[PDB]
RNA sequence: GGUGAAAAGAACCCCGGGAGGGGAGUGAAAUAGAGCCUGAAACCGUGGGCUUACAAGCAGUCACGGCCCCGCAAGGGGUUGU
RNA sequence: CAGUGGAGGCCCGAACCGGUGGGGGAUGCAAACCCCUCGGAUGAGCUGGGGCUAGGAGUGAAAAGCUAACCGAGCCCGGAGA
RNA sequence: GUGCAAGAGCACUCAGGCGCGCGGGAGAACCCUCGCCAAGGAACUCUGCAAGUUGGCCCCGUAACUUCGGGAGAAGGGGUGC
RNA sequence: ACCGGAGCGCUGUCUCGGCGAGGGACCCGGUGAAAUUGAACUGGCCGUGAAGAUGCGGCCUACCCGUGGCAGGACGAAAAGA
RNA sequence: GGGGAGGUUUGGCACCUCGAUGUCGGCUCGUCGCAUCCUGGGGCUGAAGAAGGUCCCAAGGGUUGGGCUGUUCGCCCAUUAAAGCGGCACGCGAGCUGGGUUCAGAACGUCGUGAGACAGUUCGGUCUCUAUCCGCCACGGGCGCAGGAGGCUUGAGGGGGGCUCUUCCUAGUACGAGAGGACCGGAAGGGACGCACCUCUGGUUUCCCAGCUGUCCCUCCAGGGGCAUAAGCUGGGUAGCCAUGUGCGGAAGGGAUAACCGCUGAAAGCAUCUAAGCGGGAAGCCCGCCCCAAGAUGAGGCCUCCCACGGCGUCAAGCCGGUAAGGACCCGGGAAGACUACCCGGUGGAUGGGCCGGGGGUGUAAGCGCCGCGAGGCGUUGAGCCGACCGGUCCCAAUCGUCCGAGGUCU
């Protein structure tokens, strides 16, 4: 269960083998591995993780370039992948082979308060026969008397936007050193050039 | 996007000429059809002397519609129309005679008499 | 790293720059296939075409031709599984590229409304045998 | 005067907690540079000037 | 994800072209003047835009411009001694900043335009 | 309905467009200041003394606790943690 | 038959009447309003002015509708502090 | 005043008059009013309510029936610009 | 313009909804009501009770207050029950 | 012929409610119950196999689309592995529908000498914008966490998700007279559903481009402007938003078990699947997965980073003024957002705008020569313009600068 940091970019269907394939590109890049974590001081096993250079001024203090290696940290700090103790240096993106499966997480975008429709799913109906008073509507909620109270978390309109999600079992086909780009079967959750997350999918292991 | 209260056309000699979509095959909740697609239809427009009459309920198979499909290699093709091919409750062609372009996607779904025929296969 | 447009042009080693020019207007001869329990085809198909979608990467046309039966609408992916395709006779003078009008009235009107441009012909006849001309000059 | 109706009446305490989180808001002044006064940050002040100073015709 | 995309609004869209248009001539009179900070922002822009086809001579912009204006007389001072001078100037022609009070009555953010050369 | 015994019903400066005020000045009294005697309560403020940000309530009652203000003692009031 | 001629509780449709199917409005712009659409549309047509017919009475192409925004008997005042 | 079959219709505009006694930012869910829709075509619904197709003027052409008036703009189609 | 049944064409009624539009909604500034109102310090179950509880027990979730939003309940408001 | 249970039907009672408790069904939203319709499993079989009959356990998820009737009911059509029954005011009108119902009209049949009346029918007929409290779903502000700043975390507890069909191989072998027609494992597609995404597909774009109409006006020509929506009309349409489109999710495995199937074994010399012990065994329980999440008042863990006396508390906790790490104010903003917050950048800077290039959108313009008396046309030409966009550029807006910020409890 391996894992590598990443910048989304590219999308499109590149016709490998003849077919097409929705071609989801990550850049991984440098991305450092600055520091582990043992059981009995932390309780697990991870190792932290940086990225893109551009850092002076407005970072300083603690750094980490404290540490016990420097380096200087990124622009786009750094973040943790568990039950991964690798071999020492920054690691860039060939962690994983081109015909292997992956899992992936990373922010969804932003869609703010939204209408139940288009937020968990509901119907809304009468656009004409009934009124126009309740076109994007929820309708009912809870019983009459008894209960007589609203459902713990019976779905409601509001937020679906700014989260975060995990997505498992996506196929890379290539991946190039020489620009540190990973080329995956299009499925990228998030916008083109924020923050994502690669590591080993699961299967039967 | 095939769905029942459809009209389609038959494209041989059958007996009939133009049939209403009813049902699908399909998982029972799949209210959707398209090219190589198993339909139940109610025949509704027939010529005189034929097979299949004017009312008739028969089997049928997709081979041209309006909405294209993706040819996984992303090349898509549509016939301006809803044509389809009578088939029996023993899945066969009934008749003999086609009529224009149907869509090899029917050849790996297990109609190669269609293909066969079929004289412009695409 | 930050140009993923360059990104997305460096992956261009999955480009057709060899196929003959064309506009929204006619097109016609072949393209490639499949067909069979073990490929093995290449069905050739002509057309007049529709739309010209850019993209850069795969930027597909939509081709209009009618047959035997009725008129069908074969769109292709410009880069890779259409081997050679090449066209017949180009046409044009087309107003929009877009050319939706056709699908409802397609007769006469369609040869009623298409000229193709001598000029495209002239440089035709030019590059024919200023080929062997360069075949001969350097 | 429609369906939904103040059922009985909202306490003192309570008006005074909705506007607890009302409540008054600070303005922020800086001083003006080749100048003598405050004014909003990145401002011009009609005493003061940002550069160069256009106007400042006050009597 | 609604106006991930730009532009800001409040009119109609015939009532807003026409808005920046007036803007931009009562500007191209002047040159220095009083407006609310968005519509001295969108204003800037489209203005300077303007500006830089002044840059030009061509008959076709010249037009396309007054086109978009309307004085005669302008076209000729837009091309005789306004975009001349910002002739060796490639860029925000303008430069609108903020002033103090707030617009009286209900208090908006004020800013102001200038020729800046 | 009701300034005051009486108009003596406020000159002058001062901030202010004014409105309204701050002194002067009026007289027993201006906490009698002009729809002005006497000014209950609800009523909305202001300062200050006790208390409250792990908290389940007809809101108080009894006890015990601390904090503050009184009381010569002993007593007492204000408060609310339990 | 042709031409003439221009009849009509005629036909399509403004101004002018109405108020049908919906949407909105519902402490409204409003004690009936708007927007869409609708039916008459030279006739039993509509319209300004003057004038009269009224409470067990009038007026009624007839619902017990109108008679001063609430009509199975108006409104007011009086027996009546029934 | 200009144009459309014409006209007190309608779109622009003459003259004349006005911008409707709160605005400014944002550019949420929702709601009012309004536009585009793939592919399917009343499957929706109590009901094609709604909204849409149809749209003016010249030409072709019109069933059963009938009280010879109609039913008829029946329906179906063909033009129109310069 | 009256109540059924069918047909064709036609279309967001529908499958099944997706952008868009202005205007409200939402934030700054100016004015600023209403019905209702025993007092509140107003969470959930499981039982009780003049039979349907934050308020009674047993028994529950949780720092103090707020902005936008939905509508089960407060036997919700208007009606001294037609 | 007896005994019980359930509280859905149909009733007997008349206690909350006559200063109000809006009665049918459908739209929307469900949630739970199991005496389970389907999907797992097992026992029995008048069970060869196939498939079925029946009982026992098991709610995880699923329970389709139409015709007719206002009708839930039901009948029918096409199907499905399947088309489950029931509670919650026979769920849900401060959420809709008002079609049904028991207003005044009218009629109909009908009863009545009649006025009107009839669980007899039919036609029309006004659901009242602002949520105060509780609750639910989204978001902040105060305080907190018994030094002060940042950055990376741990997972308490909970939530979500858990489906499922056909096809080929084993083999037409086993069984079986045959017809039929298998377990066991394996392979390939399917549909429904959840998740996220513009790449392909397709709809979108409020002035991105074009063609046009009547017009008014700049300026007679061309040319150009507004009006026709709140784009006049259409042909098209980048990004950004999307579903039909697109890649994925269920899993595989672990642990304990039900019903049930078993092993060594007694009491009770035999027998037993049990009272001691061990094994198998379910879509079900716990996990493994996704997400939240230390207000997990218990406020945890990790990586660092800054630090005393400066004035009243001498000894006891405070208190007060600027500082250290820093934080914030204003700004340029953002695939972030009702506001707030969250993200980033502020001249040492590419944040918005202008600009240049790029893609892309649109499709040979304004004008110039050239033909037809003319509309128009050939060419100059894939031109001109050009909204979001991939970038380059300090040309202009992020000037200057303001204030909060440890003085480090005790045992």
């Amino acid at each position: 269960m391996k894992g590598i940091l990443g910048v989304k970019v590219g999308m499109t269907r590149i016709f490998r083998d003849d077919r097409a394939v929705p071609v989801t590109v990550i850049l991984a890049g440098p991305c450092p591995v600055v520091q582990r974590r043992t059981p009995e001081k932390d309780g697990y096993t991870a190792v932290q993780l940086g990225f893109l250079p551009q850092n002076p001024k407005r970072v300083n203090r603690p750094l980490k370039g404290h540490f016990a290696k420097a380096g200087v940290e990124p622009v786009r700090i750094l973040r943790e992948i568990r039950d991964f103790n690798p071999e020492g240096d920054t690691v860039t993106v060939e962690i994983f082979k081109p015909g292997e499966r992956v899992d992936v997480t990373g922010t969804s975008k932003g869609r703010g308060f939204a209408g139940v429709m288009k937020r968990w799913n509901f119907a809304g109906g009468p656009d004409s026969h009934g009124a126009h008073k309740i076109h994007r509507h929820p309708g009912s909620i809870g019983n009459r008397k008894t209960p007589g109270r609203v459902y713990k978390g019976k779905k409601m309109a509001g937020h679906y936007g700014a989260e975060r999600v995990t997505v498992m079992n996506l196929e890379v086909v290539d991946v190039i050193p020489e620009e540190n780009l990973l080329l995956v079967k299009g499925a990228v959750p998030g916008p083109n050039g924020g923050l994502v997350i690669v590591r080993e999918t699961k299967k039967a292991a | 996007m095939i769905q029942p209260q459809t009209y389609l056309e038959v494209a041989d000699n059958t007996g009939a000429r133009k049939i209403m979509c009813i049902r699908v095959l399909k998982g029972s909740n799949a209210k959707y059809a398209t090219v190589g697609d198993v339909i139940v239809a109610s025949v509704k427009e027939a010529i005189p002397r034929g097979a299949v009459k004017e009312g008739d309920v028969v089997k049928a198979v997709v081979v041209r519609t309006k909405k294209e499909i993706k040819r996984p290699d992303g090349s898509a093709i549509r016939f301006d129309d809803n044509a389809a091919v009578i088939i029996n409750n023993q899945l066969e062609p009934r008749g003999t005679r086609v009529f224009g372009p149907v869509a090899r996607e029917l050849r790996e779904k297990g109609f190669m008499k269609i293909v066969s025929l079929a004289p412009e296969v695409l | 790293m930050n140009r993923g447009a360059l990104i997305k042009l460096v992956e261009s080693r999955y480009v057709r720059t060899d196929l003959p020019e064309f506009r929204p207007g006619d097109t016609v001869r072949v393209s490639y296939k499949v067909k069979e329990g073990n490929r093995t085809r290449i069905q050739d198909f002509e057309g007049i075409v529709i739309r010209i979608r850019r993209n850069g990467f795969n930027t597909t046309f939509t081709v209009r031709k009618v047959s035997y039966g009725v008129g069908v609408e074969r769109i292709f992916p410009l880069h890779s599984p259409l081997i050679q395709k090449i066209d017949i006779v180009q046409r044009g003078r087309a107003r929009r590229a877009k050319l939706y009008f056709i699908r409802n009235l397609s007769d006469r009107e369609i040869r009623r409304k298409l000229r193709a441009d001598r000029k495209r012909i002239d440089q035709d006849r030019a590059a024919e045998r200023a080929a062997k001309e360069e075949a001969q000059k350097a | 005067a429609k369906h939904p109706v103040p059922k009985k009446k909202t306490s003192k305490a309570r008006r005074d907690a909705r506007r607890s989180h009302h409540a008054l808001t600070p303005p922020t002044l800086v001083p003006c540079p080749e100048c003598k006064a405050m004014k909003p940050p990145h401002t011009v002040c009609p005493e003061c000037g940002y550069y160069a100073g256009r106007k400042v015709l006050e009597v | 994800r609604h106006l991930k995309s730009g532009r800001k609004l409040n009119r109609h869209s015939s009532h807003r072209l026409a808005l920046y248009r007036n803007q931009a001539k009562s500007l191209l009179t002047h040159g220095r003047i009083t407006t609310t900070v968005p519509k001295a922002k969108e204003l800037r822009g489209f203005v300077d835009h303007l500006i830089h086809l002044a840059k030009r001579g061509d008959l076709h912009a010249r037009r396309l411009v007054l086109r978009d204006l309307q004085d005669v007389k302008l076209v000729r001072k837009l091309f005789d001694e306004i975009a001349p001078r910002y002739r060796d100037r490639q860029g925000g022609y303008t430069r609108v900043l903020k002033l103090a009070e707030r617009r009286r009555g209900d208090g908006a953010p004020l800013a102001l335009v200038e020729l800046v050369e």
